[PDB]
């Protein structure tokens, strides 16, 4: 009768404190760079929350009749928003902080209930927003953790979607093509590419390495191989301490995401610490059309001391709860002793108040 | 980058250098000669749990085939190596199928006993039950599965099955217990594959090593 | 396709700011006093969130087949984690704050999903445990709000149980009983008290409110009742105690507030504001309600909506583009005493940002008004 | 007759079921206390029905997973399965009527020699899931799981678990890759498992048998 | 592949429907004639009275009540209810059912996660002749819609079982730990769990000699065979073998006492009715007194259910031409009137529009003929 | 209360149910010998199967797949998917059904949220005369089951009104305002719509003389007298009111041309009885080409349903012999159930009290009334 579903989990007293220092400190950093926090609604119709599948809970609304789902991402919400609710004529930052659901487990994560922190800039189109964001969640883990043998992988999908134009392939084709490099099944790649299709296998091949891939290769590709170049410049300079690598084909939820892709690797894990990308129009199912790009991750993936507790006698002689107050004051938990009750009420008690003093033990 | 010794240790972490997973057996045997042209090496042999190389910064793991997919994807191995059919049925999408090494070939195919086609919903017994419904379902057809692990020859003959689908070598097993090879469901062959992770982090110690089993293949 | 669901919103960022404070404040007020913050699941098996509801939002769960609930009180979930998964051998003290899920909107709510913000103390018998929490919850209203004009409301289950005991009312007596008192149904509790002891089950209904005037009207047979007493006793020293400790603050009492009687076992309290249905808080003992998971622990706790103790304006400076590092020093001490500094992005001008309410400008970098 | 046919219908005799390799070799000795005897070495043929010395049974020869699945659905009337794969599979549909005392192990928990117990949820790798969850339910816990199906001992060492739940018979390929058992589960043997409509309907064919299987066993 | 159904269910096309809707109206009409009275039960109700005796049942939100639907997964419960409350009939009553049930995932091997459950209920009579009857019953039923040509019956009664765990002072912790040995004849567990258990040889000897009474009762204690309660559910079983062997003498019957199924509501005979090379049994049934009482009065009753589809020709369709002739619609009527399926030709299809056609209505020397092809 | 039905669903009992029963067997074979094979479709589909052609639909997730599934609300989509892709005859076939659907709230007026829907569909003929076997098909199978006495067919062709939105080059939202105007017959606002709307007149015409082809003709405009599409769907309408009418001279039948339930998914020809007081139609069917397409191969289909509740409880006869296995006494019994007589026999020591709504005592044995 004890049993937790799988993939869910209390968070007890000793990782909620050390949770809840960063989940506070990740919200003030965003703040103080000007992305403002959010609470989005935990329900909302599925269809709003789907503009972008398995991953979410349904559960029919008694009041319409209509299919709710509980929010598995809030990059979505977020983009509802900035298009409809506050359509802020000019630049806007969000940011957010809060469990998403997941009806099984994504990403090699233990936990089916993630705490989803993100920032969303809205109103910039240049590429200077995209810097701006892989500059802000570097500095947000940064801060949380360490960036310390850390991975930044750089991508954009300009450089396929430009590539799909210029070739006048078909969606299907597009389709098909952008599973295989997701994939990097660069056998069936071949066998597939075999219009310009030598190419596009250079695409797969070479998407590691900038040199060696414009050496086996149009405004709209060029734009978007300046962007990417001028990206891993400036973040190159800023973090000189960071590895940075490129991947061209990484193509994950191609279909919204319009730029720069961008990630954050961390020795022995196999799923990023954070991930985000260029994603211009996200909220154009909502109402206007915003240039847009964000980030999020798994606050857990960043993140257990025991807890210092103060117990002092049962009483309310001035002197005594003014001390109580004093060491309240200063930051320590002090509970007083109940009824009859002696110091093996409280066998986690690291401290005793005893002029009253603390001492330890 | 050169070792020779035998008990060089290659135990704990290893995010500095590449996990191999190797499928135990047949795939084991043609994959250790191409793996010599990378100057990777075991050792010892085998067969007299983590396993040095020539090289130090490789280390070998043999995993049951089953496991290797899980193992890859998971990072517990940087790279490995396993049939076209396992990695398809165990799913492949967060892998990298970077090569076809061609070896270990054969094809997934359905088979049965000059049976008559049955009348309803057709039985499949299998262990490819992923691939089974893809494969059907191509037809435009959908089936009931049993999963098996083995002996999918049997399956038809003690009427757990309509027909099977299994991989095919020589297809003499199936000759032998009164069953034939029908229809051709893909070609399989052996594939290294890589963590995503380890791909995008650690191309200075993969690219090299993965250019050289390319030579050695073709 | 912008709608969302009745009785659902967005919290936006000015809203966000005060409740996001608010929460914080109140987390703390709560740890000093030893209260640790726990987070609950936000889905459970539907049994374990139901040991105490038409209000649960129920969902299968694919990978066992079992129904799930969304958490709609965290109340139960602390229970389960005392009862069995952190079972501390003495007196423990717990505290949350998250959004819960009704199905529908209660006790006139305007949200679906209200910020249930509570605390737990386990482990105690003594109506002190009560009295620490009484005392607990009225300093976080006054810490987060203010208790001008506030009430509150003191009752306690003991005696209608202890009355009930005394009498031998049956369970579908009792339970009639419960709901006409809950109603203050006064004419159908005369008629239904008319046929064992019922004067004074008539009495606790009529003189609810005033404890000298209901112990004028009940009998001696039950004043004499040694559980009756101790519970009556439980109150009035309650009474007392509160309202010196809070000599500003009404308070007041009613007998037959029996809300939720099922898993209520002694003192009930709750603290009422001007112009609202709700109470902003309400607790009670409820020992035992962790026995389903394990341990039955003597236990006691509160909980409100954060909503309903919380919209200023939000200031920004914006900064021009640039690395200099005479610049970026001003941005960063600027940002290091909590200020929101953004800067300009490529030729964005500073109608870029229209809610801007500071400038950076070189003057020695300083901030002034716009 | 070692060609004696033994194909197609063969609802009025009996089926059995054997896994491969030790238990085989193990079984087949008790077989012949009941007149039952295969008239061919399996290990060298690819045929995997088989014929015996008695005209109402024939043998299949199944990887040890198989066996529950086919005796419970009565492509096998009868079988032998370890306690740890039946248990595994799910036992509701079969009958677990003798010991056979053969393949004895116990299932355990193993980890890293002397490793604290980490904070938090464990990860326990198996290839009994179910089993695990059961064992760990039994102390008021509970884990997450990774499905792995050999090398287990690896699984600590490369991070994919805290924990496994494994059999354990020597225990050498343990303690050589530095991990050590910890707790035992539930000790392992062969069991003679039984298809329920068989044992209701074949009865006079069944009771001979398994009777002279538990004599065989006793000595 | 917008055409996919989900895994477990079909349709049910015509060759087969034909097949199935015929053995439904037969099967309804023989337990009609023998007082059976068909009811529609309703798909779906409040979860709380479809699981009065699951993870199988389907969930669903009720939008007019806010409470949780389930649909059927088993018409049984019902009935029980309509018995103890809707029709409160004072004496013996009879019902019946033919329809879809769901299942989450398939039950008993069964393909299909939509089973066609028949069956039929007598409340009302405690003795054990009410069991005799619906035994009767469904061997009757069984062998109008198919055959019990190599069928076999498994009796059992629980209240053997029971009287031992009465007599012997068993907790009920002790007894469902036992009804799980039992049901999976777990023999060596059973062997352990027995040893220094109060009576344990007599629980022992329940499970070893579960097929065959003569043997049970000469390793039952004298003690047991005392007790009144075992005794009567021994007897019980010892008539009702006697009785079914010589209503059916060309059926095989044998015995299990430890068949304990859904233990928690059966209370006294066990019956169900197996086949050659099938696992599930083509019916299943028992003694279930008070399944009913979660709804009102407590009331004795037995019965049984099956699944339609585990006891397809083509179709013969006659073509004739377009048109309302009277001699020609007289032709079609009467045809028609004989239970032939006739179709007329549409517009200016000719006989290719009707590819399955078998038949043709022809004038022939002015008289119109049915002929093949 | 835990007897309590959800509302809108009713066990049919004993009485009803040998009615209903009757009703649906002679209707199944009524369809057969006219060439509609039976089929059951599944209870169960993955909601886009059924939600080709919304908030009816019980939903619910399938554990398999994790997909979410419906019950079906109507079969008639269901057939479409099995003409269209699981029995693709290469030419023309006819099936039926007749079935529980649910909806989550009741539709058209009904009392249950669980109607038996039977229903009938002709696939693969493009010309009128589909429609007119469909028309008759229906009328014949209610004729059968029930009665046209005082009945009215009500024959309708959304022909009209989707010619003349091609021919005036409406746009799609336009249409779709228009045919909700047209739905609800609300003509000022049509009046209003149609003002400064192309070919406007003729538009309003259209909801004006909908019941009356002479006055509409009259009304109409040349030029859409004129287009062939407009003028085909006319003439396919007359030619079908003139052929009904001779079959069926007893029959009262009326006009409505914008009748345009279901628009969306409609193509040519509607047809709806309706009876004496009652608001909802006994049947209900049209002309929806391609409605498989969804599935597979584009198909001509026409069809019909109804509710066989709506076409549908006498008392039952029961006989009582006493207990016994004499060979005389079950020669008797066999031969009275031959007859179809409802034959049972006396459990143990019962009397005939045992059965109190025994009608009958089988008493050389005979039968005689109680
Ligand atoms: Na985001
Ligand atoms: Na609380
Ligand atoms: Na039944
Ligand atoms: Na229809």
């Amino acid at each position: 009768t004890w049993l937790l579903p799988d993939g869910v989990a209390d968070v007890l007293p000793e990782q909620a404190q050390v949770i809840e220092k960063l989940r506070r400190e990740a919200i003030d950093f965003l703040a103080v760079r000007g992305y403002q926090l959010v609470y989005t609604p935990f329900i909302e119709y599925i269809e709003s929350l789907s503009s972008l599948d398995l991953v979410t809970f349904k559960v029919i609304d008694q009041l319409s009749g209509r299919l709710l789902g509980i929010r598995a991402d809030m990059t979505p919400q977020v983009a509802r928003i900035d298009a409809h609710v506050r359509p802020v004529e000019g630049v806007a930052r969000y940011c957010y902080a809060g469990t998403v659901l997941h009806t099984k487990p994504q990403n090699f994560n233990a936990t089916r209930a993630p705490l989803q922190l993100g920032a969303e800039l809205y109103g910039h189109d240049s590429i200077e927003a995209d810097v701006e964001m892989v500059d802000v969640m570097l500095g947000l883990i940064e801060n949380a953790y360490t960036l310390q043998g850390a991975h930044l992988d750089l991508g954009h999908v300009g450089l396929f979607r430009s590539l799909v134009k210029y070739a006048g392939l078909s969606k299907n084709e597009e389709h098909e093509l952008s599973d295989l490099y997701q994939r990097k099944a660069l056998p069936e790649l071949a066998e597939f590419t075999q219009n310009m299709g030598s190419d596009f296998y250079a695409l797969g091949r070479y998407a590691s390495d900038l040199d060696a891939l414009q050496a086996h290769l149009d405004a709209e590709f060029d734009a978007a191989l300046n962007a990417l170049k001028t990206t891993l410049e400036q973040i190159k300079n800023r973090w000189p301490a960071l590895n940075v690598g490129i991947d061209v084909v990484e193509l994950r939820s191609y279909h919204y995401h319009t730029g720069l892709m961008y990630a954050v690797y961390a020795p022995n894990r196999a799923a990023p610490l954070a991930q985000g990308g260029r994603y211009d129009g996200i909220g154009e199912h909502f109402g206007r059309a915003r240039p847009a790009t964000g980030f999020s991750c798994d606050l857990y993936a960043l993140g257990f001391a025991e807890i210092e507790t103060v117990v002092a006698p049962k009483g309310t002689e001035a002197d005594l709860l003014k001390a109580i107050a004093n060491a309240r004051s200063e930051g320590l938990r002090v509970v007083q002793l109940l009824g009859n009750d002696d110091l093996s009420s409280i066998p986690y008690a690291t401290h005793q108040l005893v002029q009253w003093n603390i001492e330890k033990i | 980058v050169r070792n020779d010794d035998p008990n060089f240790n290659v135990m704990g972490n290893f995010d500095h250098g590449l996990t191999l997973a190797l499928s135990k057996g047949r795939i084991l045997k043609e994959t250790l000669p191409l793996l010599a042209t990378a100057g990777i090496n075991l050792l010892e042999d085998p067969e007299k749990l983590i396993f040095p190389t020539t090289h130090k910064q490789v280390r070998i793991l043999i995993l049951r085939a089953s496991d290797v997919p899980t193992y890859v994807e998971n990072g517990a191995a940087d790279l490995g190596v396993a049939g076209k059919d396992v990695l398809m049925e165990h799913g492949a999408q967060h892998v990298y199928e970077l090569l076809d090494l061609q070896i270990a070939k054969c094809k997934l195919m359905t088979a049965g006993k000059g049976m008559e086609r049955p009348k309803g919903r057709l039985k499949i017994a299998t262990k490819y039950v992923n691939l089974t419904r893809q494969y059907y379902a191509s037809l435009g057809e959908q089936v009931d599965v049993i999963k098996l692990y083995g002996s999918m020859e049997l399956a038809p003959l003690v009427g757990l099955g309509d027909y099977i689908v299994d991989v095919v070598d020589t297809g003499n097993t199936l000759r032998a217990n009164g069953l034939e090879p029908l229809e051709e469901i893909c070609k399989v062959s052996s594939r290294l594959i890589v963590n995503k992770a380890s791909f995008k982090r650690k191309q200075v110690l993969l690219n090299p090593i993965i250019s050289q089993l390319e030579q050695a293949v073709q």
